[PDB]
């Protein structure tokens, strides 16, 4: 059986076909969203129950910031790109255009394996090692570099994380562009190519145009950890490191984000037996949205001390890409209208949840986008309660769509509908109460990144202990009938 | 048939000029190619080289610039243990 | 200059000119050296090129193979339908039989369907690399250009070579349509109304010296065969000159009329007519045929 | 007076596939653009030529079908597609795509039309500097096209 | 009596073992979709 | 090595299926003959074959013959516009006088005795043996559709569903407007009540 | 759409499966304890409902040929998730009988199987889970093909004068064709040999061997593809509209006492 | 004879679609070592020759 062992090793590490590349790729991605669920649920603990009841000293409070960052990096980095992007993305790109392959095969390969390397370097660096990184996922220096609780070379090993990353997303998004522009078959011009493709590209152009500044940010907080420069110190430009970061941070939101309406797109076309209501429309909007991204990253540092009319440009800005995206809502609600959507099925409902909390969580951000109205908003639960309303319910329940439409196309077994009703309704419940009300206690002055609250914010953390509970029970029920997914029966007599 | 045929034995063909090189000196963007080259290496690289003929035996006068002042010779009790192992520049 | 994003070929667009202008030197001199021309309604070329007997439009080589393959199967038969043995009646037995011969014409089809294809597939790679099989100046016409953007002289010239390419049983040349050739002519209709015949009789013959049971039914296929063989090659070989002078019915005449527009259009048109118009009274209908037998026939 | 030689193009293969019938493979692989709104507006209003369109049998007729011709392997299924709108009553937001039996006749029942797809296999000679620089005859290829039907050739990829 | 394989060979079966286009939704004269109180379900609903 | 096949011949894999043979699927171990030789025994089928096809060799024969070796007397050439690469079709397909349309008519009541319904009903079979196909629990067959479905054309669909339900959203928006504002700061127009 | 396997091996109360089962997912104390409400009736072919359709069935059981065709080992799954199966059958076995027996000389049957459905996105057509190597050679080909470009359009775009596009020289030549015939002594020029798109006639049809010359008789099976989402069918000459209304109605009033007793819930 | 398929390149296997990211992980792990104990675990040449090399 050597020879067996050795081939399915060659099968899956020589590869270059889009399918094994794009399997691959939701495998990672579901295994570090299980990761990132498990240290979420440590953090809510950690909240839910007073008197540092899991870290038991202030002095080790380190272990709870810890763990903030390695979830805010987990599931940002390695559960959404990798699902989202990396999945689809490769299974179904080429197949939606008529042809083989990617262009540049090795290439997808390559951002695969690049990938499973800044994994592996991060999962060592953050459990086998001592004193980790424990800075929140947002990198600020002089925290970073000139601490106390940073100072191993394992925080170095996650920046060098954050580095092979970045390349591995580059060499995916170089590809995909390529891939889409010459190899399309022949009487498809580059505007008739369906929805997934366009957003796909458009994601792609976001994530080319700003990592490389990601870079030269990290490169810089190596260089002041390691050779002793003084570019983020007190005598240098903490807010350039920020500016840099965050002009960064908000391509990478709405790279985040296209994907998810582009799968819901193509799987509503698929299940309402209808078409885009203004497909053209929609394009458009995704690439106005693109575009836009570009000129609004700096209104997260509203607080910083930006001038007085730089403030203003950015909550302009902020609201001119919020149009688009109310343009894009409406057109899928008329969508839905006039079709014949299946009355019983997950797909159905979690894309009713995903326009809902999208909506929802739209709101919430566009209040925020208010230089003035920021001021009572930085740094509170605020915050936090608008990009989980985003990223956990309209992001997660778009990959709950696919996750629910492609698993028979996939493997061709049908979907237990029961079971899947279960396991997102109680997802659905559960993590509104865990999130909404972070927005009253925002709203009510509780900061952000604490792991002891004033006695003021009591019945906020109690419903968000009710939430934490059937979020526990809605991932067990998920996990379980994935595994019954695959499994033969267990029982069988004669009635 | 296959076009290989011209692939090995392809046609010569009858030139006026004495050599290929010329012909082809007869297009213009050639010419204004040359005429850049020509341009760059004229003007600056002939002139550079006159100067520190003309130049060749004085000073350099510039006032030098003021880095590290006297009562900040500590830099602050800053760490500066480059990855190298000493406190050195690695130059 | 520093990037060449080319293709094989530029698309290529049609510049359309027009009619050609002659003046009237031009248009005299065209007018002077062109034959003697007879145009054509458009009823005419349709009659003369219509499908009719060759109802699948299969080549040559195909009706060919598919004779053969027909003879094999018959001298095979009487193996497989021997020998039969089931329980039942003879009405059981019989059907048995029914389905062994289905049973071998099944088989027997396959192996046609199969030839049909190869022969097909020699010929898709014929037209597959015209530029291996092409001799000058051809070649490089073939090489630049696609069939339809041909010049006309050089497409059918290239297409005639294509086709000489293959073997004599390998090229494709529509098979001959019995029909239209008897509707154009009236000897090789009477040729094979004499071969009809006398294949029938042949048969009748062959039949008469056979058991009697055998000889009733197969009289009466035989009957029916030259019944039908007969209205295959000519539908209305019962439309004579003597019926249409027996015949006195306008609606007669008329329904004849049809049928033989339909199928040749021939002078049995200028009798029937004629005869209709006498019957009518019909002075310029009359004038008309005159008109026609001077000119159309 | 100088004799000047063109340095020639040496690269086989795929390269010499397509430099040696221009045509059809730039047929193959060359785009073709649909059209935008001003032109469906500017089109939709273009007149008819002639009184013939009134009495012919329309392209996709049982008896005038449309004829679309692809490449593969011998017996395997064909990918066609329609752009939409054929008929006023079938979608036309993108265009619909169908798979169907090579050599038989099928019908769009969307649209009610009849067409026939039909693969033609690309069989050619090996690219290896060793084809035939002046027409060949048919016994060397009675015998590759034998072994080609009865064990199959290997694929250029 | 059994001739070489081919695609419209007189032994080829329709294809509805394997399925093609999952997702789509069968369409054609169709009953009602009545409701009634207690009697058996009907194979062609959503519920079993 | 396992199970290597030998020679090329078809299988019935992916990518290839073939094409149905529905006339063996329906006539399943039922002869054809009953139905199309009417009346005729196995021997009396081979005999009436064997005189078929030697009167149609010597018809073939004569036919070609006579092709092969007759005068030409009249060259037709047909007119066709340049760059087209065969000439339109004479024919039509649409009755012209009155006797045409009597005999189209008569036609189209034979063929649908005998060619449309049959094709209706095996077409409507079809249907419903694909909505059992996607049954008991396979696919989604009944959770939207069926025999109750309304179903609108686009000019009564925005008639009469679009543009009330957005002239309904339009009174909901100018209601709501003004009872929040009344409900938060108290007063329609005077913002905060009791403080300004 | 399951095989249950070994039915022995799996009916037993504690099994080696049903703690594993527990263990990762599909299977708990729920089960032992409380199989009335977790296991129910279970999954598999009903008696009493197979029972119930053949009963309310004419006598197109005993007439169909269905027991001895390839799906004879399909019988059970029909006859309970297709209410009046035999009687559809049947209707559908004698329309291709008397297709069969008609006077034309091609006898064109419908086929519609799973690749009967068109789509708008291509991994909608591939059998899962899908092969491994996809469009190796190329993707679909569009009808819209062998359709007149825009003349008018494509001349318009580029500036040239497009005055002349619908009237063109005569062309009436001896040498722009190829295919030549005599006919009673009058020499005919008619089309040009195009390739293998002229004999898409013969290839579609198989002849019956034993039919005379003098009334031939060809088998054609014709391809239907349907998008599934129209709601609207036009069959072109195959089947006339109203027809097609016609047998509509019929359909569904002859197919209405199989499915009046049933709610839909 | 070659039965021809489409335009696209196929796409072989190979070796690179790992060695890269090999190649990287040596890198950096060799940087935070160099960063750690302040000596190289290997010679900086002999590294330079192995990522000339691959
Ligand atoms: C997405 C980006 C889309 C826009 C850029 C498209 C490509 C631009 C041309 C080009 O690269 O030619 C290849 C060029 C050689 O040109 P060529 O194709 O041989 O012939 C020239 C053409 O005939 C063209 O010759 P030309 O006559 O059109 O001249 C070029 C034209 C166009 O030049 C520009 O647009 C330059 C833009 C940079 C800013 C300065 C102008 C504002 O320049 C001008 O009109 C301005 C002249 C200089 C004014 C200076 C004072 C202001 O090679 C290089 O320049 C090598 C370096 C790489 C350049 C970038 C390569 C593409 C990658 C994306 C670049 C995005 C940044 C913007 C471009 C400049 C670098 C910062
Ligand atoms: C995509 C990103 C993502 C996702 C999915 C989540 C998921 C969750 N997050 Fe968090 N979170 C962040 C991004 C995300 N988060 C970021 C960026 C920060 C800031 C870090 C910092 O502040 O520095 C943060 C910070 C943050 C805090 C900050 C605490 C503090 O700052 O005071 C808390 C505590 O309440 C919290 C809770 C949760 C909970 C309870 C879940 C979930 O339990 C609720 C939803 C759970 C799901 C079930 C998703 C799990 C996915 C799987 C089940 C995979 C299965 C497959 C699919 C369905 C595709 N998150
Ligand atoms: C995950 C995806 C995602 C998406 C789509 C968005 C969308 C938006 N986000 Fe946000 N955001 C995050 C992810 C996302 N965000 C994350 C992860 C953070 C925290 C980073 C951190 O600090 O760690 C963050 C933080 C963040 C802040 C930080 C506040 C603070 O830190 O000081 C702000 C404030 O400006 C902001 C604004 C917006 C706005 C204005 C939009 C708009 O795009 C929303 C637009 C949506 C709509 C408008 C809905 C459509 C509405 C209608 C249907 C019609 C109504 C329209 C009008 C009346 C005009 N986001
Ligand atoms: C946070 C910020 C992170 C960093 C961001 C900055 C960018 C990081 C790196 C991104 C790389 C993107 C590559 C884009 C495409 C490059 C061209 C390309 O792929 O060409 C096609 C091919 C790859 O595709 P292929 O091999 O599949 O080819 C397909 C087949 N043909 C060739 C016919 C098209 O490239 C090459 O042939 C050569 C590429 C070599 C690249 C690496 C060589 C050196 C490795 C490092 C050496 C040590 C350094 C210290
Ligand atoms: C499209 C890509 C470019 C987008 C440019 C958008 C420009 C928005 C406005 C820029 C600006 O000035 O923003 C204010 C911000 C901080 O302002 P502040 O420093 O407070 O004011 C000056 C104090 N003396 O200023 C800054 O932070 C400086 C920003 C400089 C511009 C950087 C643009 C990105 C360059 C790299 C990518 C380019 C291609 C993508
Ligand atoms: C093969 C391609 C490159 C591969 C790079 C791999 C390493 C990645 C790490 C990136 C940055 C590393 C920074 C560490 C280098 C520190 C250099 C230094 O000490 O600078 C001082 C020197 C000038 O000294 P000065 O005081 O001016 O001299 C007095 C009299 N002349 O100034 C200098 O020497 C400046 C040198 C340029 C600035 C660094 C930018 C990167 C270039 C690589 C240089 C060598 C890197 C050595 C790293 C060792 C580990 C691999
Ligand atoms: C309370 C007591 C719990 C411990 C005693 C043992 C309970 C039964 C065995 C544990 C595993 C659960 C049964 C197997 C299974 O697959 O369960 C799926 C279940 C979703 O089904 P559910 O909605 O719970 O149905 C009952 C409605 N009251 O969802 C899950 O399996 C989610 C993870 C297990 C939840 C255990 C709690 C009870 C669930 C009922
Ligand atoms: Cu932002
Ligand atoms: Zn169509």
């Amino acid at each position: 059986m050597i020879n067996n062992i050795m081939h399915m090793i060659n099968k899956y590490t020589l590869t270059t076909s889009h399918k094994i590349i794009g399997i691959l790729y939701g495998y990672m991605g579901y295994i570090a969203g299980i990761l990132g669920y498990i240290i979420s649920m440590l953090i809510r603990m950690e909240l839910n129950t007073q008197g540092l009841a899991i870290v038991r000293k202030v002095k080790e409070v380190t272990i709870y910031n810890n763990w903030i960052t390695i979830h805010g990096l987990i599931m940002l980095f390695v559960f959404i790109m990798p699902v989202g992007i990396g999945f689809y993305g490769n299974y179904l790109i080429p197949m939606l255009i008529g042809t083989s392959e990617l262009s540049m095969p090795r290439m997808n390969g390559i951002s695969f394996w690049m990938l499973i390397v800044g994994v592996v370097i991060f999962v060592i660096s953050n459990v086998l090692m001592s004193k980790p990184i424990s800075s929140g996922w947002t990198l600020y220096p002089p925290l970073s570099t000139r601490d106390a609780d940073n100072i191993g070379v394992n925080i170095d090993l996650s920046l060098l994380v954050v580095h092979v990353l970045g390349i591995s997303s580059t060499i995916g998004s170089v590809n995909y562009i390529t891939t889409n522009k010459y190899n399309r078959h022949v009487g498809l011009t580059f505007m008739n190519i369906n929805i997934y493709n366009f957003s796909i590209i458009v994601t792609s152009i976001l994530l080319i145009g700003s990592l490389p500044i990601l870079g030269v940010a990290i490169t810089g907080l190596l260089l002041d950890r390691n050779i002793n420069s003084t570019i983020y110190d007190v005598i240098g430009d903490p807010v350039l490191y920020q500016h840099l970061f965050w002009f960064f941070g908000h391509p990478e939101v709405y790279v985040i984000i296209l994907p998810v309406f582009g799968l819901t797109s193509l799987i509503l076309t698929s299940i309402i037996h209808k078409d885009i209501f203004g497909r053209e429309g929609m394009m458009y909007c995704i690439i106005s949205i693109g575009v836009v991204g570009y000129f609004v990253w700096a209104h997260h540092m509203f607080t910083v001390g930006l001038d007085i009319d730089s403030r203003s440009y950015f909550s302009i800005a902020t609201s001119i890409i919020s149009i688009p995206t109310s343009v894009k809502m409406f057109s899928y609600i008329n969508t839905w209208a006039s079709g014949r959507g299946f009355r019983g099925n997950n797909s159905s409902w979690s894309f009713f949840s995903f326009l809902i909390c999208f909506c929802f969580g739209g709101f919430t951000g566009l209040l925020l986008s208010s230089g003035s109205l920021d001021i009572m908003l930085h740094d509170t639960y605020f915050v936090v309660g608008h990009f989980h309303t985003v990223l956990s319910l309209a992001a997660t329940f778009g990959l709950l769509i696919a996750h629910y439409f492609f698993l028979p196309i996939i493997f061709s077994y049908s979907i237990f509908e029961s079971f899947s009703f279960y396991h997102t309704f109680l997802l659905l419940v559960g993590a509104l109460l865990v999130f909404y009300p972070m927005h009253l206690a925002g709203l009510s002055g509780m900061a952000r990144r604490v792991p002891e609250y004033a006695d003021i914010f009591i019945p906020f953390m109690t419903v968000g202990f009710h939430g934490t509970f059937l979020l526990i029970f809605s991932t067990l029920t998920f996990i379980r009938s994935y595994f019954q997914f695959l499994s033969h029966i267990n029982h069988s007599n004669y009635l | 048939m296959s076009t290989n045929k011209n692939v090995f034995f392809p046609p010569a063909l009858h030139l006026k000029e004495n050599s290929i090189f010329q012909y082809k000196f007869k297009n213009l963007a050639v010419r204004h190619d040359a005429a850049r080259l020509g341009i760059i290496l004229a003007g600056p690289t002939l002139f550079y080289w006159f100067t520190v003929y003309y130049f060749k035996g004085m000073p350099n006068g510039l006032p030098p610039v003021l880095l590290n002042p006297f009562v900040n010779r500590n830099y602050r009790g800053q760490k500066r243990d480059m990855p190298w192992g000493t406190d050195c520049a690695f130059l | 200059s520093a990037w060449n994003f080319q293709e094989l070929m530029e698309s290529r667009i049609p510049d359309y000119k027009g009619r050609p202008n002659r003046s009237g030197a031009e248009l005299e001199q065209v007018k002077a050296a062109l034959p003697k021309i007879e145009f054509m309604t458009s009823y005419e070329f349709d009659v003369l090129t219509k499908t009719r007997s060759n109802l699948t439009k299969e080549y040559s080589y195909q009706r060919d193979m598919r004779l053969k393959v027909t003879e094999l199967m018959l001298d095979e038969a009487p193996h497989e339908l021997e020998g039969l043995a089931v329980e039942g009646d003879a009405a059981l037995k019989q059907l048995a039989e029914l389905k062994a011969l289905q049973t071998l014409t099944e088989y027997a089809g396959d192996l046609l369907e199969g030839q049909n294809q190869i022969v097909q597939r020699v010929n898709d790679f014929v037209d597959s690399n015209p530029v291996y099989l092409l001799d000058q100046p051809l070649r490089e016409e073939a090489r630049w250009n696609l069939l339809p953007e041909m010049d006309h002289k050089t497409r059918s010239l290239v297409r005639t070579e294509l086709r000489d390419w293959l073997p004599a049983e390998y090229r494709q040349t529509r098979a001959v349509d019995l029909q239209q050739v008897a509707a154009f002519s009236p000897p090789v209709k009477a040729d094979m109304f004499r071969a009809i015949e006398a294949r029938a009789k042949d048969a009748e013959a062959e039949i008469r010296s056979l058991p009697p049971a055998e000889q009733a039914g197969l009289l009466a296929l035989v009957k029916d065969n030259v019944a039908k063989s007969k209205a295959f090659i000519d539908p209305t070989y019962d439309i004579t000159p003597e019926a249409i002078n027996a015949c006195n019915d306008v609606d007669a005449l008329r329904a004849m009329a049809h049928r033989v527009t339909e199928y040749s259009g021939d002078a049995r048109l200028l009798a029937i007519y004629g005869k209709a118009a006498q019957l009518t009274g019909d002075t310029a209908a009359q004038a008309i045929l005159k008109e026609a037998k001077d000119l159309v026939f | 007076d100088s004799v000047h030689v063109f340095r020639p193009e040496f690269a086989q293969g795929k390269f010499r596939i397509d430099l040696d019938q221009p045509a059809k493979q730039n047929k193959l692989q060359q785009q073709i653009y649909t059209l935008t709104d001003d032109e469906r507006e500017m089109y939709e209003d273009e007149p008819y030529i002639g009184v013939d369109h009134l009495y012919e049998a329309h392209k996709g007729s049982k008896e005038n079908p449309v004829v679309v011709e692809a490449i593969g392997v011998h017996g395997n299924d064909v990918f066609t597609g329609c752009l939409g709108g054929c008929h006023k009553d079938a979608a036309d937001a993108v265009a619909y795509y169908t798979i169907v039996p090579p050599n038989t006749l099928a019908v769009c029942i969307d649209c009610g039309i009849h067409f026939v797809a039909r693969i033609n296999e690309q069989l050619t000679f090996w690219p290896d500097g060793t084809q035939p620089w002046e027409k060949v005859d048919f016994k060397a290829v009675e015998g590759f096209l034998y072994k080609h039907y009865k064990y199959g050739s290997p694929l250029m990829i | 009596l059994h001739a070489d394989p081919i695609f419209n060979g007189s032994k080829v079966v329709r294809s509805i073992q394997m399925m093609r286009s999952y997702h789509r939704l069968p369409v054609g004269p169709e009953p009602p979709h009545l409701k009634i109180r207690g009697a058996p379900l009907h194979p062609w609903s959503m519920y079993t | 090595l396992g199970h290597m096949r030998v020679g090329a011949l078809w299988q019935s894999n992916a990518n290839s299926r073939g094409l149905p043979n529905l006339l063996k699927e329906v006539m399943a171990a039922e002869p054809i003959y009953p139905y199309t030789h009417p009346g005729l025994s196995a021997k009396q089928i081979l005999w009436n074959t064997k005189f078929n096809l030697k009167l149609e060799k010597d018809l073939i024969s004569i036919a070609e013959s006579a092709v092969q070796s007759q005068t030409v007397n009249k060259v037709v050439i047909p007119t066709m516009l340049t760059g087209d690469v065969n000439p339109k079709s004479p024919a039509s397909v649409v009755a012209k006088d009155k006797y045409q349309l009597a005999k189209q008519m008569a036609e189209f009541q034979y063929k649908k005795s005998y060619f449309e319904k049959p094709w209706g009903y095996m077409f409507a079979y079809y249907c419903d043996e694909d909505r059992a196909r996607l049954c008991g629990g396979i696919g989604y067959v009944g959770h939207h559709g069926g025999g109750d479905a309304e179903i609108l054309s686009y000019t009564e669909y925005v008639s009469t569903v679009v543009y009330p339900t957005i002239f309904y959203m339009a009174i909901t928006f100018v209601v709501s407007l003004f009872l929040m504002y009344y409900y938060i700061y108290g007063t329609f127009f005077s913002s905060t009540r009791n403080r300004f | 759409g399951t095989n249950p396997g070994d039915i022995a091996l799996n009916s037993k109360r504690f099994t080696v499966g049903k703690f594993v089962a527990w263990a990762c997912g599909g299977w708990g104390l729920k089960d032992w304890i409380f199989p009335s409400l977790f296991i129910g009736r279970g999954d598999g072919p009903d008696f009493d409902r197979i029972v119930k359709h053949t009963l309310q069935s004419s006598s197109a059981i005993e007439k169909v040929n269905w027991f001895d065709s390839p799906f004879a080992c399909y019988t059970e799954w029909f006859v309970e998730h297709f209410p009046g199966f035999f009687d559809s059958r049947y209707r559908f076995e004698m329309s291709a009988k008397t297709i069969l027996a008609n006077k034309y000389p091609i006898k064109d049957f419908p086929v519609v199987d799973m690749r009967s459905w068109r789509s708008s996105r291509l991994f909608d057509l591939f059998e899962v889970p899908h092969p491994e190597h996809t469009f190796v050679f190329g993707g679909p080909v569009l009808l819209n093909t062998e359709a007149k470009r825009a003349e008018r359009l494509e001349q318009e775009w580029h500036g040239k004068d497009g005055t002349f596009v619908d009237v063109h020289p005569l062309n009436v030549a001896t040498e722009s064709h190829t295919e030549v015939s005599v006919i009673g002594g009058i020499k005919v020029y008619n089309g040009v040999w195009q390739g293998g798109k002229d004999s898409w006639k013969r290839d579609s049809a198989k002849p019956e061997l034993t039919a005379p010359f003098h009334s031939p008789i060809w088998y054609r099976n014709m391809f239907i593809v349907k998008n599934a989402d129209q709601l609207v069918e036009h069959f072109g000459e195959n089947l006339s509209d109203e027809t097609w209304q016609e047998v509509r109605k019929e359909h569904l009033a002859f197919h209405e006492r199989f499915h009046k007793d049933y709610s839909f819930a | 004879m070659i039965l021809n398929t489409n335009i696209n390149y196929g796409g072989r296997n190979s070796r690179l679609c790992y060695l890269i990211p090999l190649m990287v992980h040596t890198i950096f792990l060799y940087l935070a070592y160099l960063i750690y104990y302040n000596i190289n675990l290997i010679n900086i040449y002999l590294l330079l020759i192995i990522i000339i090399f691959i």
